[PDB]
């Protein structure tokens, strides 16, 4: 019985930007969520359709591990039924989401003096994302009636903005690493247990 | 915060490596890539680096760019004589909604040893004074590389109004020359005890002083 | 290959209108922004603005909005930069350039990959004027520098010799300054041994052809 490779996902040295969020398929293995839930490091640990403490008792067919960085005050948008810049344009959970949302402050790793500009998010889009849809396009967003022709200006915005994380930011603006675990139960052997 | 700051000058011997910094802010380099342009004297600028570190066709691999956050750098390895030029960084700036050029860096490929300037300072002639005018003449020559800054002084106080300074120009021996002119009224010239012309060349400073006598 | 060709050098007076041009070749003229860049003498590059000839849209720098007009005529692949009333301060080199745009790794790309050869614009209200010539006496404090101040003349150039060309060793005639008045001034200095200041006469011969000026000024130590 091989252990769940949660280390590659939670302990990845770098995380994706939320607009290009990473997905890892987790199956085979059999790891325990008690230590994760009893960990003093995760500031958010919220589950839907399933109980975190009783996770060791349950078996599922597949697990998806999505990971990315957002700012602290956006963690509340990583939940079913939310709207806002992140839920609308970057990473959208379904209403019937079954899984857990885990986040922790990553200021020590992801902020730099003068700003870490590596992490981006999408501010504009012609429509809201469908659940688990991904958009990595970079066309100038034409908000107004003037064509942009690839240049910013009159109501013409580059769609991605850098978080520019600085260590002196308040915790609402500090970077948080997020792991979304989707517990899928289809018609297959339940190979992932606690 | 909408100016790309570059060092005024840089230099190296042939074969050496020179680096040129480009300092920006969140509104430009934070969300936009940096580019570099090379302008040989008397020629049009040309694209040297685009999108932080890409080279157009016809730009050798001796030029490499890098960008980290709000800072960027151009490196020239194995300096060759034809690399002597002005270099400008540039990027789109979101505060101004347009491209901005950096302040520019003059690169010199040292063909001879460094040379300090010769400074000659003349007071107003008696014949100009009788015409109710006064000009101090500060002549600067035999310096290399071709970059100087000039500061004028009344007694020991800075003077800025009425200063006219040439750009450095290459002289015969491939050293450089410049001249700086201070216009005064005869009353101003006769009020102070002395005027000074202070020339700075690569951290060194040469000062000459004249007095109304 | 892709090429931009600009119109010829311009000599104007303040208050006159001016339109300079930039013709593109070897590419789809309506598919790229084309822009203007100013370079004042001895100074750096300043972005002025751009036009997209496919639909005549423009973007102007805030420092140049309303001061100039950028236009284009796509049937003849030409972009323009226009002033309704020039100032002397408009004197500069002007380049046109083709823009390239896009994105790399989530960050916005904008660069100018093809450049015109440049157009010089010289705007002056100065009238032809001969110089006043003043001696630059050797100071009384093993070599000494004496010279001649050639002041307030227009246009360039002047010629300076010393002792009718008999003296050439040690002569340094410096390039002129352009004063904000529109007039030029220069100096010529000859460095001689201090021991000859009493026994050798020094006369600078200044010639300004446009004013038919010929001045010979003796330079003697100050009394
Ligand atoms: C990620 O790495 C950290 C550190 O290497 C692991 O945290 C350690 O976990 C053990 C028990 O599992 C504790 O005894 C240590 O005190 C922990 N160290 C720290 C610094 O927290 C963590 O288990 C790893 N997570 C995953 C999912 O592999
Ligand atoms: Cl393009």
């Amino acid at each position: 019985t091989n252990l769940c490779p949660f280390g590659e996902v939670f302990n990845a040295t770098r995380f994706a930007s939320v607009y290009a969020w990473n997905r890892k398929r987790i199956s085979n293995c059999v790891a325990d969520y008690s230590v994760l839930y009893n960990s003093a490091s995760f500031s958010t640990f919220k589950c839907y359709g399933v109980s975190p403490t009783k996770l060791n008792d349950l078996c599922f067919t597949n697990v998806y591990a999505d990971s990315f960085v957002i700012r602290g005050d956006e963690v509340r948008q990583i939940a079913p039924g939310q709207t806002g810049n992140i839920a609308d344009y970057n990473y959208k959970l379904p209403d019937d989401f079954t899984g857990c949302v885990i986040a922790w402050n990553s200021n020590n790793l992801d902020s730099k003096v003068g700003g870490n500009y590596n992490y981006l998010y999408r501010l504009f889009r012609k429509s809201n994302l469908k659940p688990f849809e991904r958009d990595i396009s970079t066309e100038i967003y034409q908000a107004g009636s003037t064509p942009c022709n690839g240049v910013k200006g009159f109501n013409c915005y580059f769609p991605l903005q850098s978080y520019g994380f600085q260590p002196t930011y308040g915790v609402g603006y500090q970077p948080y690493r997020v792991v979304v675990l989707s517990f899928e139960l289809l018609h297959a052997p339940a190979t992932v247990c606690g | 915060q909408s100016v790309l700051t570059q060092p005024p000058s840089a230099s190296g011997t042939p074969g050496q490596r020179v680096t040129i910094s480009c300092s920006g802010s969140s509104s430009n380099l934070g969300g936009n890539t940096v580019n570099w342009y090379q302008q040989l004297p008397g020629t049009a600028p040309k694209l040297l680096i685009y999108s932080n570190n890409q080279r157009p066709s016809g730009v050798p691999d001796r030029f490499s760019g890098s960008k980290s956050g709000t800072s960027a750098s151009l490196a020239i390895s194995g300096l060759q004589s034809e690399d002597e030029a002005d270099y400008y960084c540039a990027a789109w700036d979101d505060s101004l909604n347009g491209p901005v050029f950096g302040t520019g860096t003059k690169v010199t490929v040292l063909g001879q040893p460094k040379a300090n300037p010769t400074v000659t300072l003349f007071p107003p002639s008696s014949e100009e004074l009788q015409a109710n005018k006064a000009t101090l003449v500060c002549l600067i020559s035999d310096f290399y590389p071709g970059a100087v800054t000039v500061a004028w002084k009344a007694d020991s106080s800075p003077v800025k109004a009425g200063v006219e300074t040439t750009t450095p120009s290459k002289q015969s021996n491939n050293k450089y020359a410049a001249s700086s002119y201070l216009s005064l009224t005869p009353e101003q010239w006769k009020s102070h005890r002395s005027y000074s012309c202070q020339v700075t060349h690569e951290g060194s400073t040469v000062e000459k002083t004249v007095a109304p006598t | 290959e892709v090429q931009l060709v600009q119109s010829g050098a311009e000599v104007k007076k303040p208050g006159e209108s001016l339109k300079i041009s930039c013709k593109g070749s070897g590419y789809s003229f309506t598919n790229y922004w084309i822009g203007w860049v100013r370079q004042m003498p001895g100074k750096g590059l300043e972005w002025m603005g751009i036009i997209y000839p496919g639909d005549s849209g423009t973007r102007y720098s805030p420092s140049f909005q309303g001061q100039v007009t950028i236009s284009a005529d796509k049937s003849i692949r030409t972009a323009y930069l226009q002033w309704s009333s020039l100032k002397a301060s408009d004197s500069a080199m002007y380049y046109c350039a083709r823009s390239r745009v896009g994105a790399t790794g989530g960050y916005y790309d904008y660069y100018m990959d093809v450049w015109g050869q440049g157009t010089t614009v010289t705007v002056s209200s100065a009238s032809t004027k001969g110089p006043s010539v003043f001696p630059l006496a050797p100071s009384s404090k093993g070599t000494a520098a004496l010279g001649c101040l050639v002041k307030d003349y227009f246009p360039e150039p002047v010629t300076v010799s010393w002792n009718s060309g008999a003296l050439t060793s040690g002569v340094h005639t410096f390039p002129a300054v352009l004063q904000s008045s529109g007039l030029y001034s220069l100096s010529s200095v000859v460095t001689v041994p201090s021991s000859s200041l009493g026994t050798q006469t020094y006369i600078c011969n200044v010639n300004h052809k446009p004013s038919n000026t010929k001045v010979d000024k003796k330079v003697e130590p100050k009394s």
